């Protein structure tokens, strides 16, 4: 369903370009750092945080590999249920990230697009999402973003009004999903 | 090799005492895949998974790759996806539709029932009749699939025995029956089965105390927190006669649910038409179903659900210190959108890899299965004493050996039958 | 013999930098959504498509590294030979690659150079390629890519004249090098 | 006792955030390719050299995540010790890294921060660090670098006054730390 | 522990079944490696790779990592790459030359022979002589480096017997002998010796039929599709008197041929001077080789070859679920400039890790290897019944035991003959 | 099954033998767990690192999680860190102060003392007293916490013996004793823990032969070149009484303490107040302290230590094939600030995973349990012969079984004990 991510002939500007890839600099570092309370700053109240399920398809039912917008998924959310997800991870009770993960959110690939709205941006990003916890354990995610994001009054100069994780995987090699993408 | 005397001594249901052994011991591992992987009634899926002709879903028994396949009759066929030349996987996706299948190896044909059509330069260079892909046993219980090896074995019906009340209560609600929402769940938790198959055969304990008081808080209101938070105490416990399964829910405790489910699906299980029906079409059982929530429930040995939230999983063993859990959700077929979608919503939510309840599970498992690498964390039994001599078969509201909702009788029968599954090699003694 | 790559005192302008970065990060969005058709048309006709075998020796012997252009390597193509491995991955017969795999080539590091002919660029780029296919099969690759890059009138902008990839890895961690790098 | 970088609110110039990046590009060639002598060369008279243990703490014991600038360290270096390390690994009889491993620096989110002092810059980037040695040794590690470079007149534009590496492990699952950050 | 009885039962070589257990069983691949590896002839690569004096490659027999090391007196030496101090590897790169050998972890010091010669502090703080690294046994085959650690062994040439002229295809060509192109290509595969070992002993039938398809696709004219590609049905297999050596080849069908290697050298092989000489050479075994397209091969256990490709591999196991491929690829050392280039290119193109045709093959290995970790799937035999009591000795153009092309008849010679070594503790019963 | 009589085998102390499976058999590691980690004490820490009251250190024995805790009457509790009921980790961080330890899974809480106080339901769902985590005994020697599972084992004091004398060489300096510098290094060596263990206990061949060559050269000036770097040969090396303890030193050598810790920690070791304060408290041993440099040493199993740099590590096993080491430093409590930080950075710099010393060990031990993989690797002894009878027990200057600084005597005697320790059941035999 979502094939190759339909990049403008002519590039964003080169102060545009500069500044997406500098919000998403900037969100890693949020991330990494644990300040997921600035992090949920950045989600607007129409934000939909998802990531579909991934299968393996022969090429003939391709069209098949992502589930849909009414099949499970790994996230499916909105506003409110992304605030208990941080409400949960910055709990001293939420053990699954109490003592916390060590995560490296390395980006690039960063192709910016203009949409229909002035201001309003969509985001095609690459990340490997690096996972460190307790003694040994290591897990590594590799995917793209696809994004909307909106010029905001804020520390990062955004807002993200639509986030689409698309995972490099099929079956999920880590126990949990306790990181944020 | 162990030996009958010495597998019966890893578990005692009398003293309630497990050898910690049984989760970590490898010889003991590739027991299991002969003597109770190889003779369990298994969950595969649901029907809807493969509604029409040639569907298929390629999943597992034990560590055995199997295909579940449509048939043109609409029965429903599962075999060994291996084929028996030089053993290649002859059905390579996920799930889909076919018309046949084909070995990429040497290109031996088979149709959607498994059996050999076609083998390349055979006149040049035997029946094809007899070099198929093993066969297994296949039943349904009220929209799920199940599969068994052993020609020996007590079918489905009477392999469930008396539990068959307690899977109703999410399989047998409407005329029109349940379905699958789309999507399979796959993920890696390093720890063994038996840790998996317990929590929902038995544990409500985990979550009415610390596992899951972030899960509770991620859908309690922002004005709120824990200190104000209802701790559900009110429910029962359920074994069965025969088979190692159990269940456990709350009684008269709403709130529990709201906390989970939201006050949609809240609604939808406990007031109006539908609720009503899903009681008076339980009647046989006597079971107040309404009043019936926050359920866990284990079909020995991994089929594992959570009724109350429609929630479905599959323990597929990957050796002592491994499992993949495979989920799914199920909805009344005949349930409006507005409720189909709050269960698909509320699953992901609290359900998957990513779950705000799920992750606790998970991270707990993790580090239980590292203790067990040592010496000493092996050397003493575990304590499973909850709830010991405190259940009675005589309950007004709920049939068979029923206790309280924080007892451990569930969990001791479990492990009670791995240890005579797993002893006992002849299904002469072992069968109800 | 490859050593430091001698990029130019004088740094490659902004705009150029951009274009070159955003190739590749169109290139990425080809392979890792099976664009094979699109990207084989970015090879120019005198395509050499290059990947040495690396070797372990002593810091004295360190010139023998990589084999040269009469040993075996991992590739070492023309366009005809790509061809055929197009041909091959599109295929339904194509078994290591139906059902498909799914990767992420994971581009930065990159060093732009002006060459002999105008519009003509020497380019060197690190990546990663995580690489997860069937249920649970995991490699990831990281290493270099030296390129000859020529302006072309396509939907990327430019054209490959030339690809060395030095892979980080004596033997090879993989079962096969079904991907394209 | 570290916490989120603070990036400045007007963003770097474009000029600046390239000259930085390419600087990193660079650096991580020298270093990949074995130019140790070139790499050390970079290292200014007063560097500091610093890698932090990383400990696993409840989030009410956040503050002693790292260890204290009096505590055991994985490096805790200055220009002359850092020489010592360049002496070893340019060594005939230095077994660690003869033969030499094969490393790739994949550097990305720099994010470029102005000081009192003009041309002397603090920064942040995060990276991922790919080690492959013998014959199927493969040690991966994750972070980010704070930096404080210094506009300098050689062939990389910049010399490295500070520089704290915050890797993404607590206990290492290398073997050793043979390689540079 | 295994018995000689039980070890019998894993193959049977008249019903044409074979246990699978034997690709997954940990406590017989330790066997394996006394039994087999321990004792058979084990390639390690060309004397091209060694040509000078001091010049060395390291390898391994089994899982043992050896220094294949030239001497002075234009002689081979081949020692265990391992300190006998403790234990650490005397030679710590790929290939290359040396004047002699140190060990970095105290300083013993060996000459270019694996000679103890130099002990620090040994006056200050015992024999040298008798404290080198394990000696292996060194025979040459026109041009290929074969060690056997065995004294009690038979000599290379006994260990061949009827094999030597199918090798002769490859190695006797031309009075120059043959030369190794440089590099030698290393990837790791998850699946067991034997699947590979077989392949190139018996199985034309992969290629045949559906493995190679996309293979065949990717080096037919680009004007051409595979539904118009002719199929190569006629040809012969070949199973060795003693050994376990099988090899297999298409007859009068030169359009295989084409499709792999190129029109350049389909001339070079069936045509012209070199084709004729090669026919001279051979001319006692009486072989038409110039007809014989499309070969395979396998000495037992791990040496197999293409010998009309000129491509060579050896496996090295890494336990009964890896193994690691090392390849090389010969040329006539008098062939033209332009036949070594596409002898070169060709190998790369089909038969390296990122090969036409050497993806697929990986792609099928690693799926079967993955489903012999279930317990069903290891349950029932596997099928290698192919040409069963159909070949014969008096063939008038191929010496041996001759039969189809499509024929498991070398397969089941090849496991009847890991069988006997796994069995036969003596080398008094086992020998030819 | 591993006979007493096979196990004896394995170690010939008398010939200089080492029977190289030890390092790498599966099954002899499981009787390692029991036989040698289970009773023998092991190094946890410093008392620095529990200062007050409900300070711990989350650390291992073997591969037993345990918790080491400081408790009210200020003295150190060491319990496994696993809870009774089903196992999970009950202390989740590497360091800090707790109030309490609850379990995260079903919320049973624990005292600082490691005594199980509370349990949710327990009166709705057996003594509390009797069900705490696994308690091992504790012994402290001048600041160094050791732990040991067996009540039969002999004390601390006695199970060290005539090994104490070099242990005070670190610890006895001072009046106010040794204090922990703050943080702990972990990182994993693919390699058994007996080549760790033995290097410690035995091994300055290595450092004064060729694995520290470049380690040198690094502590060496710029223009000062390896040939500039003087080889020491004055020395000693003890081998315990009993206990398979064992240490090595140089005598009058102070340029290998100056190429390691510099100028500011070799005047302090030798020269001034602080260092006549220290030969006067070791007077009684008789022992020229201000002459002894480059000093290692080894606790068996797993203490190791460097009293001349004040390194400390503790090598945890983690199979056959791979440790975890866990290394901190040691410094006079009223030292210096000045000397405190020489301490630090020499240390960082030399011995931890990115020091220059210990950089190379690493590329030793690896390459060493890779090779015994191998079949043949394992098929012959390695030589352990240095110094074989070459040693007396009536040294004028270091007291015990003393003889040359190049020697395995002291490793011999390492594997003695372990021999011993393995065949051995009842401590009737094995104690002193
Ligand atoms: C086993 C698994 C999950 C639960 C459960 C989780 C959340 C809410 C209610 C019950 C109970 C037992
Ligand atoms: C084993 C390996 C390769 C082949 C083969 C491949 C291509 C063409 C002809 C034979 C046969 C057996
Ligand atoms: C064991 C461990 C370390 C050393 C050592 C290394 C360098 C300098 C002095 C001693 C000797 C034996
Ligand atoms: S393996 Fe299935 S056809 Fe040969
Ligand atoms: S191991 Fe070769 S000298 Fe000690
Ligand atoms: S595991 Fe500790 S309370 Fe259940
Ligand atoms: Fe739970
Ligand atoms: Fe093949
Ligand atoms: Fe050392």
């Amino acid at each position: 369903f979502f094939k190759t991510f339909e990049w403008p002939s002519k590039a964003a500007g080169l102060e545009l370009q500069n500044e997406i890839e500098q919000f998403y600099y900037r969100e890693a570092q949020l991330l990494d750092h644990r300040a997921y309370e600035a992090w949920f700053a950045l989600l607007d109240k129409d934000i939909h945080y998802f990531m579909p399920l991934r299968t393996n398809r022969m090429i003939r039912e391709g069209e098949l590999e992502y589930s849909g917008d009414q099949d499970l998924a790994h996230f499916d959310e909105t506003h409110e249920t992304m605030y208990g997800r941080i409400r949960k991870v910055t709990s001293d009770v939420g053990w699954a990230e109490n003592p916390p993960s060590r995560t490296r959110h390395l980006v690039s690939n960063v192709i910016v697009k203009e949409t229909a709205t002035p201001d309003t941006f969509e985001v095609n990003s690459a990340f490997i999402l690096y996972r460190n916890r307790l003694e040994r354990q290591v897990d590594i995610f590799a995917g793209e973003r696809r994004d909307v994001l909106r010029r905001a009054d804020n520390n990062l100069g955004f807002s993200i009004a639509k986030r689409t994780i698309l995972l490099d995987a099929s079956t999920l090699l880590s126990n949990n999903l306790s990181m944020f993408f | 090799n162990w030996t009958p005397e010495a597998i019966r001594g890893l578990v005692d249901q009398e003293k309630g005492l497990l050898d910690p052994r049984i989760y970590a011991d490898q010889s003991l591992y590739e027991l299991e895949l002969e003597r109770v992987f190889g003779r369990s009634w298994l969950l595969l899926g649901h029907e809807s998974h493969v509604p029409e002709t040639g569907d298929f879903l390629a999943t597992y028994m034990g560590e055995d790759p199997v295909v579940m396949v449509r048939q043109k009759d609409k029965s429903i066929k599962v075999f060994l996806n291996q084929c028996r030349h030089r053993g290649m996987r002859i059905c390579r996706s996920d799930a889909g539709n076919a018309k046949a299948f084909t070995c990429s190896y040497h290109g031996w044909a088979y149709d959607i029932a498994g059996k050999l059509v076609n083998v390349p330069f055979e006149k040049e260079a035997f029946d094809k009749a007899e070099w198929g892909p093993l066969q297994a046993r296949v039943a349904t219980y009220k929209g799920l699939v199940f599969a068994n090896w052993d020609v020996q074995a007590p079918d489905l019906e009477t392999y469930l025995g008396d539990a068959r009340p307690y899977m109703d209560v999410m399989l047998d609600r409407t005329p029109a029956g349940t379905v699958a929402i789309g999507g399979m769940q796959k993920w890696v938790i390093p720890c063994n089965w038996k840790f998996a198959a317990e929590q929902f055969c038995s544990d409500m304990y985990h979550a009415g105390t610390t596992t899951h008081l972030s899960g509770i808080l991620a859908g309690i209101p922002p004005e709120m927190d824990l200190s104000q938070a209802q701790i559900p105490t009110k429910g029962n416990q359920f074994r069965a006669a025969w088979g190692g399964h159990g269940s456990g829910w709350y009684v008269d405790e709403p709130g529990s649910l709201l906390a989970v489910m939201g006050p949609k699906v809240t609604q939808y299980w406990t007031e109006g038409p539908a609720a009503e029906l899903a009681e008076q079409r339980l009647g046989h059982t006597g079971m107040p179903v309404r009043r019936m929530v926050g359920q866990h429930m284990t079909i020995f040995p991994t089929c594992s659900f959570l009724p109350t939230f429609n929630n479905i999983r599959i323990w597929h063993p990957r050796g002592p210190n491994e499992i993949e859990v495979w989920a799914f959700t199920l909805v009344d077929a005949d349930a409006p959108a507005e409720i189909k979608e709050e269960y698909r919503r509320h699953n992901i939510r609290n359900f998957s890899a990513g779950g705000v309840f799920e992750q606790d599970d998970g991270e707990n498992w993790v580090e239980i299965q590292k203790g067990l690498r040592g010496y000493k964390a092996k050397s003493q039994p575990l304590n499973a004493q909850m709830g010991l001599g405190r259940s009675q078969t005589g309950h007004p509201d709920f049939p068979g050996n029923v206790g309280y909702v924080y007892a451990e009788e569930a969990a001791r029968g479990m492990y009670h039958h791995w240890m005579r599954m797993m002893s006992e090699p002849s299904w002469a003694t072992l069968k109800p």
